[PDB]
């Protein structure tokens, strides 16, 4: 099955979701990467308040989420500070 | 800005003295009898015809098609300043050759050409050429001025 | 002012007297010259015949103004000459207060 | 027949002049660089955006400024600390109330991957409780008067003495003072600003030192004046190198300078004013410095004195975003003008200017590597690229970056358009915002709005960009590259890209760098090595190719050494003749070719 851009504009193959290249005008094909300029990254932050951050702050070396999940391949190790 | 805080040329005594020398016949002349060609430079004495002050011209052709002109007093009472630490190296030189001569002139060739330097003895003057094309002249308006160190 | 010299309230004992040096250069075929910062002035340097020479003397000028040859904070005594046919440069290696006159023929 | 005569008149020293015979202006650049050296390669962060004023008031203010950039989605690499951060203008100190924990402040900035710059001026407060003063007095390292006493003048801390930076023992003392043990509270992300190093002396003649003050070797101050500031710059830069064990590249901004200052960092045009004509004159001033080897130049964005109207501040950000040293700065008595303090329409224009600058960092970095290696200026007058076009010989409301980008910033209030001179016979230029192609030579009337920065890419060039703008350059320096190929009329283009770790001398001591040549001809884009000595471990890859002036191919084929041939998808706009190649996915360290069939 393919993936439909959330705004409804376009449809892309399944393997272009989170493939580190921006294929969707609303950025909805890259929820887990820094590839889209207008995307967002969801931080569950169990034990605190969930948070959305800019896609440009995924793997930027800076700890943006208390659970540390925005930094998963950057060389910065973020400790969990949600308490 | 408060301009009166800063000297104009007329308020700078050495600038006033120098700038009052207007284009004309230079009193400096090169003593071709003192000419010496060396490993790195041509040196020749210069003299002020009125004051008889003796200067030394050190003329060098450099690698990468540059010329260096240095002029200092022949027998100074105290050493004059030479700017240190700005040049990253002692610039590599090219050999100078006398390739022409008359009573009032020496033509020098930088390495094997095409750059040539014509030293005129009286009045002192330098002309820089690529082959036969004049690139630039030195002291052509006769404005060279060198205040020697007095007592 | 050739030896002991005063400007406003400040005195220069000038123990070594007049020691200034100067030399002129002619650039046949060149109508445009550039360089010798720092001046709040146009890129193409102006003729100085009717006014002040360009001054090279690192100075702190409070609220400096535009289009004039007063010396500002830095001094690079290097002048570039450009024409359709050639480019030349003059590098005047001197660390003392320096004035530069520019004239056309 | 025409001729120009030049006359130099100097107070002392010998006559010492170099004639640099060209014949091209690039020959002159090479000739002069062989004499006085080349532009020091800036650490990458220093080519980002710098946020400064006189003064951020305390550690909390600095951290609020840092957080303001992130809360308003604006990039910034450095926040600056002017003279009020020290203890009563005793340099190398910290105000004990407002900056009690400088290491913790620097650690918080490091956690945002940002840097700090602290000001250190060369005048030393005459104060027996001030250790710097006591050491310099005891070791006889101050400029002296003829009677042998230490010279004393007036500057920011009141009565002050002046270290003899012409003395190599003083420069070594100064350099060692930047060690992390000596400069307590400093850290590797703290860099330095040397100001007032003409030297400025408030009660001296012409606001500087007496001509008959006496320096090392007995030389008078009149003999050495114009290299005093250069020596300050040099000794500080050496201090930043030495404190790291010789590994880290320095960053030092200096106000005073001389021939050779390009070896030690950046300069700026001093205390300008928040006025439209001061915005305009930043171009000829930095161009005059560029021509004589000082490529790392800029002017205070917004003007130091007075308060700029919002439209002027926007235009100054757009101007500064395309000049080498990019710093906003302001006088003590001005209103706060951090860019998010403006109404939203001005904020958005400023944010767009910042994004354009950060996206162009690979381009800026490569131009500065070329300056460092060759001596070629980064920012250039049009006549340097068009030496036979006599109508360019005086242009100073436009400039080029390298040979690829032509910039005409808006510099008039309420402007509806600009007149852009596009030079070059049989040359084409691409409006990088609309992709509209224009033939040279012509004067183009370009309508503008508040958001406009008139920028054109030259046909035949390839400009590399980081299209993923992050909060600072450290965050971006492992990100993939987008290549912008501007086709010549002959269907060709070329460009380079320099990459390294972004901050050390390893490119030089270990040849740990990459220099790539990108070239387009026929219907094939090729990446090859422009210097085989350079190798680098890097995750940077090519994520996108944007080709302007291209027709729609039938298929796109990528070949990489070590991989099978693969197909790329693409998008083409027939109206703009712009071809976008999707995700090549190839390492920037690899040879590769893309063929358009
Ligand atoms: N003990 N001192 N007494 C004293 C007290 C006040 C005053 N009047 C105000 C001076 O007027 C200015 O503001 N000049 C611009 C200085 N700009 C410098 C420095 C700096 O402002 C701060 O480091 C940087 O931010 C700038 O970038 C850099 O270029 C004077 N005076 O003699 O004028 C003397
Ligand atoms: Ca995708
Ligand atoms: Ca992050």
């Amino acid at each position: 099955k393919p993936f439909t851009c959330l705004d409804g504009t376009a449809t892309i193959p399944f393997d272009q979701v989170n493939d580190d290249y921006c294929d969707c005008k609303d950025g909805s094909d890259e929820p887990g990467t820094a590839a889209c300029p207008n995307g967002s990254f969801h931080c569950t932050n169990t034990g605190y308040k969930p948070l959305y951050i800019l896609s440009s702050r995924v793997n930027d070396g800076v700890c943006d989420c208390c659970d540390g999940t925005d930094e998963y391949n950057s060389g910065t190790v973020c400790e969990n500070t949600c308490r | 800005v408060d301009r009166s805080n800063f000297k104009t040329c007329d308020e700078s005594s050495f600038c006033k003295r120098q700038r009052s020398i207007r284009p004309g016949l230079s009193p400096y002349r090169a003593l071709l009898d003192t000419l010496q060609l060396g490993p790195d430079a041509l040196t020749v004495h210069l003299i002020h015809e009125v004051t008889k002050v003796l200067l030394v011209l050190e003329l060098q052709g450099l690698q990468k098609d540059m010329t260096r002109i240095r002029i200092d007093e022949l027998e100074p009472r105290r050493p004059r300043y030479r700017v240190p630490d700005v040049l990253v190296a002692d610039p590599p030189t090219a050999r100078l050759s006398v390739s022409g001569r008359d009573d009032n002139s020496v033509e020098l060739t930088v390495a094997e050409g095409p750059y040539k330097i014509i030293l005129t003895a009286q009045p002192f003057r330098l002309d820089l050429l690529e082959d036969r094309s004049l690139l630039l002249s030195v002291n052509a308006r006769g404005l060279m001025a060198f205040e020697h160190q007095r007592a | 002012g050739a030896w002991e010299e005063t400007f406003k309230t400040h005195s220069d004992s000038k123990p070594y007297g007049p020691t200034s040096v100067g030399l002129d250069f002619s650039l046949p075929g060149m109508e445009h010259v550039y360089g010798i910062p720092e001046h709040a002035d146009s890129l193409r340097l102006k003729v100085t015949e009717g006014g002040e020479p360009y001054r090279l003397y690192n100075l702190d000028v409070f609220q400096y103004e535009l289009n004039n040859p007063m010396a500002l904070y830095g001094s690079v005594p290097v002048l570039l000459a450009h024409s359709f046919h050639r480019d030349l440069g003059i590098f005047w290696l001197n660390a003392a207060e320096t004035w530069v006159d520019i004239s056309s023929n | 027949t025409p001729q120009t005569d030049i006359r130099w008149m100097s107070e002392s020293g010998i006559i010492d002049v170099f004639l640099m015979l060209g014949p091209s202006v690039f020959d002159v650049f090479r000739q002069y660089a062989s004499l006085t050296g080349t532009q020091a390669l800036p650490p990458l962060f220093s080519l980002g955006y710098h946020q400064s004023r006189w003064n951020y008031r305390d550690e909390a203010d600095v951290l609020e400024v840092d957080q303001g950039f992130d809360d308003h989605n604006m990039p910034c690499d450095v926040i600056w600390l002017d003279i009020e951060h020290a203890d009563g203008k005793r340099y190398f100190t910290w105000d004990p109330t407002r900056f009690p924990q400088p290491l913790n402040m620097l650690e918080h900035l490091a956690s945002k991957r940002r840097k700090l710059v602290a000001i250190v001026d060369p005048h030393i407060k005459v104060d027996s409780g001030y250790r710097v003063h006591e050491e310099l007095r005891n070791h006889g390292l101050y400029v002296k008067t003829r009677d042998g006493s230490d010279y004393e003048g007036w500057c920011w801390p009141g009565s002050a003495s002046y270290p003899d930076f012409t003395n190599p023992r003083m420069r070594a003392w100064w350099s060692n003072m930047f060690s992390f043990d000596n400069y307590e509270g400093s850290a590797p992300n703290l860099y330095v600003w040397n100001d007032m190093n003409e030297p400025s002396v408030f009660n001296g003649p012409e606001v500087t030192m007496l001509k008959d003050a006496v320096h090392y070797g007995g030389w008078e101050h009149r003999d050495i004046h114009n290299i005093y500031g250069l020596y300050v710059h040099m000794a500080t830069a050496d201090g930043l190198i030495q404190r790291s064990g010789g590994i880290e590249r320095p960053f030092v901004l200096s106000r005073a300078f001389f021939s050779g200052s390009q070896r030690f960092g950046a300069v700026w045009t001093g205390d300008n004013t928040a006025e439209w004509d001061h915005l305009k004159i930043s171009i000829p001033m930095c161009l005059s410095l560029a021509l004589v080897g000082l490529s790392f130049c800029g002017a205070d964005v917004g003007g130091f004195f007075k308060n700029p109207e919002p439209e002027l501040l926007v235009r100054w950000y757009q101007m500064g975003a395309y000049q080498p040293f990019f710093r906003a700065h302001a006088h003590l008595d001005t209103g706060r003008r951090e860019p998010w303090l403006l109404a939203s329409q001005y904020q958005d224009a400023i944010r767009d200017a910042l994004f354009q600058r950060y996206s162009l960092l690979p381009f800026w970095y490569t131009l500065f590597y070329q300056a460092h290696k060759e001596g070629f200026p980064v920012m250039r007058p049009l006549w340097v690229q068009y030496p036979e076009d006599m109508s360019t010989f005086s242009i100073e409301d436009q400039f080029m970056l390298g040979d690829a980008l032509l910039i005409h910033p808006v510099s008039d209030a309420g402007a509806h358009g600009v007149q852009v001179y596009l030079p070059g016979q049989e040359e084409v230029w691409y409006d990088i915002q609309s992709y509209q192609k224009h033939h040279g030579p012509q004067t183009l009337y370009l309508p503008v709005t508040l958001s406009s920065i008139p920028v054109f890419q030259r046909g035949g060039t390839i400009v590399p960009r980081w299209m993923r703008v992050r909060r600072s350059s450290d965050c971006m320096k492992d990100d993939p590259i987008t290549l912008f190929v501007a086709l010549s009329p002959q269907g060709t283009a070329q460009g380079e890209l320099f990459l390294d770790d972004g901050h050390t001398f390893n490119y030089q001591t270990r040849h740990e760098f990459l220099l790539r040549r990108f070239s387009f001809s026929g219907s094939t884009l090729v990446s090859s090595s422009a210097d085989p000595k350079g190798h680098l471990e890097t995750p940077i890859w090519i994520e996108r190719v944007v080709i302007m002036g291209a027709g729609k191919p039938a298929a796109v084929v990528l070949q990489t050494k070590g991989s099978p041939e693969s197909r790329l998808s693409f998008q083409h706009d027939p109206e703009t003749s712009v071809l976008i190649l999707r995700k090549p996915g190839v390492s920037v360290a690899s040879d590769w070719s893309i063929h358009l069939r």
